[PDB]
């Protein structure tokens, strides 16, 4: 489910002390926080149940597990759409701040001022959402 | 744990369970394998807690609503039944347990409410809700009433909830739609709000539940129940001479019950499922089985067609099937049980005035349809948002990235999109394969530092002479301060982010453990937080000046000239690329702590001091050493964009700040705690005159009545660094910064515009400052109000 990145075999060489396209498994946790992944001891584990030495191979199989996807913009649109009462494509700041002040992880009332200015790119008190989705995407 | 070699049924406590056990008995003497039958209390809850540590029984019964949940936790083995055995079944109730196009359980009959009536008391049952208060008051003269039913589970509300508009959940694109939930609907909010009215005039009580009700019902203390098929054998067996109908309309529209199909699943942990499919095919599902089952408690409309033939000619069987027409067979999707415990929770608080109507609904719409999720979704998009546009203005503003093969095009449209952070990222990744080539071949000592380094958890440092938290830490990006440039912050332009120094955490030491970054200690008050940001980026100095000082500017001076040798001579460089001085490595937050290990690695690999790398290579090197090492080879620099806001943080206070540091920082709190009296007014306002604070000059001005005496004691001040070496007039026109301050000081005849300097540059006179800074507002200003031009001898 992965390709092109081929995740390192770059960083994987790393920790390939004899060259032999493997690597040990007590080091496997490091190597994947290395590139940006925190699998719990218990997955680790189960993980090093399946096989000690890891080869590449094995090494991206395992990455692509814990791999997350990205939201998609039609799920950015769709979650923007279930707060827009009117339909029209709009959410008021008022109505966006209580949603995301009283809705989800708790976050500071300056970091959703902040989100609300940014999103509302014409000063006029609302979001355009699909556009604003849109022009994220490049 | 399930035991093999007999089955173990759980069924609930309102159904026909001793006839489901005689149907175990023919079982037993058939196979001799004991068929024991249970009803504990709230098994539709006890069942998934058990199952999903693989016990439980081998056979759940419930309505279906509940089993795609249990499907999707994996708690049931899918059903094989042949086509001759399928052919038995009505194929909507093969519909009804059908979960991600398999089968996951059998039907065994279909429950929909009815509106059960004492045809003695109610010879002519009401067609409407509306119609039910007038018949209450009539039956209350003789001290009964009209309508009881069970107010505590929320599928006997339901059917008048769903009458003017309510649903749960909305059919479209070929599936029920998780996130159109219309629970708070205006229809919904009609039914409920009916529902509440009749108990708050006495009509009905909140706190009736399902004994209450049947036990009234079936001693003829009301004249009418909601209830389904399962209850009738009770009103069988009291005296009462009922009747079975379609529930009453409300708003004209029919009562909408969620209809159950009453369904057997298969444990998947169960080691008989062979025999369990033995028994529910040829045993239960049978015209001896389930007229077993039926003639204990009435089941409703089987799905065996054979026998359903004959009971659907009974009126009570056709009401059922006439009210469930009129319903909606339940979801079986994993989110009913939210859902109705949602649905439960309005409605008893609603009933009870512990909530009005609009509230509990509103609260149970939130619940049921998960607007935590659509929330977050949108939250972590909006973060990203201001993250793409710090960084699609650093990468394409600054001059730097346009010297290298780095720099971005000015965003198409009013924003910048993500293609920044993808940016970032391909950066990132640039100067990690670049480092990776340069000490690919890595030794046994080099990768064991490597490993402790990606261990690592990091404290982040942002030191101030200003007040930035209370409760709440905030801190802003440069750019937003002023929103509220020179070409040495062009270079790099990463104005719109917020600067960290960079300390190893795992260590039980005073925080913090180092002061200074690049060796200017940034203030006395230390803002620490201990988790990484993931739209925050590192360089391994300072980015727009990446030289590393000679060791006796560093912090920690000693520590290194007493411990070290030859590296005290080699770390004193600049921290780049293969592109030259100005290529500054830049990594993301997932390769920070690649980046770091490797650069230091290789730094310590060209090093001739081997008692330095002996102690990097310690293999048990403390936390508290290697911060040492690493600000010392580096002085790492985090960036967060745009801004910190958090209630997660720690504050330390490294030191007083002096009220010089605090009139530079603004810092109102400190000022407002020093300037009390007059002298220190004097000492105040001749620094905010130094450092051309204008602004804070004014309000000090405006808290204390200065006069000309007040200006001759500031002259008399050879401890302020300021006044020690300049005139007061001096101070008030060398820059154009303090000209608001000069205004004021003309304005109130607080100075001589023509006073000759006594100190620097003495004889000479404000205008001639005003002219030497080229200030024509200044200058003319001063010409205005009385200024001499030019200077006679004496
Ligand atoms: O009240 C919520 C509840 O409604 C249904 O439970 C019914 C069940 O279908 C009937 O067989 C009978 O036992 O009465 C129950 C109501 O007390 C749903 O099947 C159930 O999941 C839900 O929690
Ligand atoms: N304000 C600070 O502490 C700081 C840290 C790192 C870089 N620049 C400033």
């Amino acid at each position: 489910t992965e390709e092109q990145i081929a995740e390192f075999k770059e960083a994987f060489s790393l920790f390939d002390k004899d060259g032999d396209g493997t690597i040990t498994t007590k080091e496997l946790g490091t190597v994947m926080r290395s590139l940006g992944q925190n699998p719990t001891e218990a997955e680790l584990q189960d993980m090093i149940n399946e096989v000690g030495t890891i080869d590449f191979p094995e090494f991206l199989t395992m990455m692509a597990r814990k791999m997350k996807d990205t939201d998609s913009e039609e799920e950015i649109r769709e979650a923007f759409r279930v707060f827009d009462k009117d339909g029209n494509g709009y959410i008021s700041a008022a109505e966006l701040r209580h949603v995301m002040t009283n809705l989800g992880e708790k976050l500071t009332d300056e970091e959703v001022d902040e989100m609300i200015r940014e999103a509302d790119i014409d000063g006029d008190g609302q979001v355009n959402y699909e556009e604003f989705v849109q022009m994220m995407t490049a | 744990k399930i035991e093999e070699g007999k089955l173990v049924i759980w069924i609930n406590g309102d159904k026909g369970y001793n006839g489901l056990a005689e149907v175990g008995k023919k079982f037993e003497k058939d196979t001799g394998i004991k068929v024991t039958v249970e009803h504990p209390d709230k098994l539709e809850e006890k069942f998934p807690q058990v199952a999903a540590t693989g016990d439980g029984p081998d056979i759940i019964f419930w309505a279906h609503d509940r089993f795609g949940g249990y499907a999707q936790s994996g708690l049931l083995a899918e059903i094989t039944p042949a086509a001759a055995f399928q052919d038995k079944l009505y194929p909507f109730t093969w519909d009804a347990v059908r979960y991600n196009g398999k089968l996951i359980a059998y039907p065994i009959a279909v429950e929909a409410l009815s509106l059960i009536y004492n045809k003695d008391l109610l010879p002519n049952p009401p067609k409407t809700w509306e119609e039910i208060p007038a018949l209450d008051k009539e039956l209350k003269a003789k001290g009964k009433s009209a309508l009881m039913f069970n107010l505590q589970e929320p599928y006997f509300t339901w059917p008048l909830i769903a009458a003017d508009g309510g649903y749960a959940f909305k059919y479209a694109a070929g599936k029920y739609d998780i996130k159109d939930v219309g629970v708070d609907n205006a229809g919904a909010k009609a039914g409920l709000t009916f529902l509440v009215d009749l108990i708050k005039n006495k009509h009905m009580n909140a706190d009736t539940d399902y004994s209450i009700a049947e036990a009234a019902f079936n001693k003829g203390e009301t004249a009418m129940t909601i209830n389904g098929p399962w209850a009738w054998s009770n009103i069988d067996t009291s005296a009462v001479n009922y009747g079975v109908t379609v529930l009453p309309t409300f708003k004209g529209q029919p009562s909408k019950p969620f209809v159950g199909v009453l369904s057997a699943g298969i444990n998947a942990a169960s080691p008989n499922k062979e025999l369990a499919k033995e028994f529910l095919e040829n045993y239960l599902l049978t015209d001896e089985g389930l007229e077993a089952v039926n003639k204990d408690k009435p089941l409703g409309a089987v799905a065996l067609k054979s026998y359903e033939e004959e009971l659907a000619k009974d009126p009570r069987i056709a009401a059922t099937m006439e009210n469930a027409q009129k319903g909606e067979i339940m979801p079986n999707i994993p989110q009913m049980s939210a859902f109705w415990y949602a649905v439960r929770t309005a409605v008893i608080n609603a009933a009870s005035g512990r909530q009005t109507v609009d509230a509990a609904l509103a609260a149970a719409q939130t619940n049921a349809a998960a607007l935590d999720h659509c929330a977050n979704t949108v939250k972590n998009f909006l973060r990203k948002s201001i993250a793409a546009q710090s960084y699609s203005k650093m990468f394409s503003q600054g001059t730097s990235f346009k010297s290298l093969n780095l720099s971005l095009e000015a965003p198409s449209g009013a924003r910048s999109s993500f293609r920044s952070l993808e940016h970032l990222d391909k950066v990132s990744r640039h100067y990690i394969s670049e480092i990776i080539q340069k000490v690919h071949p890595l030794s046994s000592d080099e990768r064991h530092l490597l490993s402790i380094i990606i261990n690592s958890n990091f404290n982040f440092r942002h030191q101030s002479n200003s007040n930035l938290s209370n409760n709440i830490l905030n801190i802003k990006s440069f750019d937003k301060i002023q929103s509220e440039y020179s070409e040495d912050i062009k270079e790099i332009s990463n104005h719109d982010f917020v600067f960290f120094g960079v300390e190893i955490s795992n260590h039980q030491e005073k925080l913090p453990l180092n002061k200074t970054h690049h060796t200017v200690d940034f203030g006395a008050n230390a803002y620490i937080i201990d988790h990484d940001s993931p739209y925050g980026y590192m360089t391994l100095t300072d980015h727009f000046d990446n030289a590393i000082p000679p060791v006796f500017y560093h912090e920690h001076q000693s520590f290194f000239l007493d411990n070290f040798k030859e590296v005290v001579d080699e770390v004193s460089r600049y921290v780049h690329g293969n592109q030259g001085k100005t290529d500054v490595p830049i990594f993301n937050t997932k390769d920070m702590r690649l980046g770091i290990g490797l650069h230091l690695i290789d730094f310590i690999r060209k090093s001739k001091d081997q008692g330095f790398r002996e102690f990097c290579y310690n293999k048990n090197i403390d936390p508290v050493s290697l911060d040492r090492i690493i600000n010392f080879v580096f002085q790492l620099e985090y960036h967060i964009p745009r801004m910190l806001s958090t209630d997660n943080f720690k504050k330390i206070k490294l030191r007083d700040i002096s009220l010089e540091d605090a009139i530079k920082a603004s810092n109102y709190e400190e000022i407002n705690n020093k300037v009390t009296d007059k002298k220190m007014a004097h000492q105040a306002l001749a620094y905010s005159l130094g450092n051309k604070k204008a602004d804070i000059a004014l309000y000090l001005l405006s808290k204390f009545n200065f006069t000309k005496q007040d200006v001759a004691e500031m002259e008399k001040m050879k401890n302020n660094r300021y006044c020690n070496l300049y005139d007061v007039e001096y101070l008030l026109s060398k820059d154009g910064a303090n000209y608001k301050v000069l205004e004021y000081f003309i304005n109130n005849g607080l100075v001589d515009v023509n006073k000759k300097f006594q100190k620097v540059n003495s004889g000479d006179t404000m205008l001639d400052n005003a002219m030497k800074s080229k200030d024509s507002k200044m200058i003319d200003f001063l010409l205005k109000n009385g200024a001499i031009l030019g200077k006679r001898f004496e």
